[PDB]
DNA sequence: GGGCTACATGACGGCGAATACCCTCCCAGGCC
């Protein structure tokens, strides 16, 4: 109950890029504040928090899937194996794991899921902040490499802007080819 | 100006163009941003505020 | 001889910035 670790997954469904997950472990032997959630604050609010929790947590974790692997088992299998990988990556084992939702993987430690943990669990909130900042960094890198799509603007989500860009230019190797629009761009739709 | 040429949100563009208009107004004028902070406070002539 | 301490609550519209809400598609695996 003292080494409770909570993991969260952000960017589960953006058309482009792989998913990213984290798992930060923190106990009450240091000061934490301003980490209620991540989907209601500003980007700035998320830039200090990323670093704040990075140095306040004893351990920090990461994990990501691949476009082929994701499309090979959808966003219900890959997403789970990604957080399994993230838990595997933790330097120190956690006697308690938390996963936003009502579904749990096959893990050797007693993991369990809680719904809407992003606004009640500071752990899951911090993990979501870390994983979201890493997503934003990856999308910035891709938009630098691919400036013709505007990844850094909409974060590769299913917006009308993204739909029109994928209809005009097409899909690259990074796009998840198992979704609809992307299949409609190259003609794989039945 | 360089991030306005890349943003794609209407309200973001509006805020950016307002800020750019303010910055260009300051650049063109001889005004300085720090002049808003009053260090010397002038007073009205006594005849304009008589007793 | 001489200076100092410097509460209402009974107002209607509109417009424009500040946020809070419903667009926007796109995933699935148990219920119809």
């Amino acid at each position: 109950t003292q080494l409770v670790a909570g993991v969260d997954a952000v960017g589960r469904g953006p058309l482009v890029g792989a998913v990213v997950t984290a798992a930060v472990i923190l106990d009450p032997a240091r000061p934490i504040a301003g980490l209620n959630d991540s989907k209601k604050l500003s980007e700035k609010r998320r830039l200090a928090l990323y670093e704040e929790i990075k140095e306040k947590a004893l351990s920090w974790s990461l994990g990501r899937a691949e476009p082929h692997e994701i499309d090979e088992l959808n966003i219900l299998h890959a997403t789970m194996l990604a957080m399994q990988r993230a838990v595997a990556g933790l330097h120190i084992a956690p006697e308690y794991v938390l996963i936003d939702g009502n579904r749990c993987p096959k893990l050797p430690m007693p993991a369990m899921a809680v719904v809407k943990g992003d606004s009640r669990v500071p752990e899951i909130s911090a993990a979501s902040i870390l994983a979201k900042v890493t997503r934003d960094a990856e999308m910035a890198a891709l938009d630098i490499v691919f400036p013709q799509y505007g990844f850094a603007q909409h974060k590769g989500y299913p917006t009308a802007f993204h739909l029109e860009k994928l209809a005009e230019h097409g899909a690259t190797e990074h796009h998840r080819r198992s979704f609809g629009p992307v299949k409609r761009a190259l003609g794989l739709a039945s | 100006r360089e991030e306005l040429n890349e943003t794609n949100s209407e309200t973001k563009r509006k805020k950016l163009t307002k800020r750019i208009k303010l910055l260009e107004a300051f650049v063109q004028s001889g005004n300085k941003p720090e002049w808003m902070i009053l260090t010397v406070l002038p007073v009205l002539p006594p005849d304009l505020r008589p007793l």
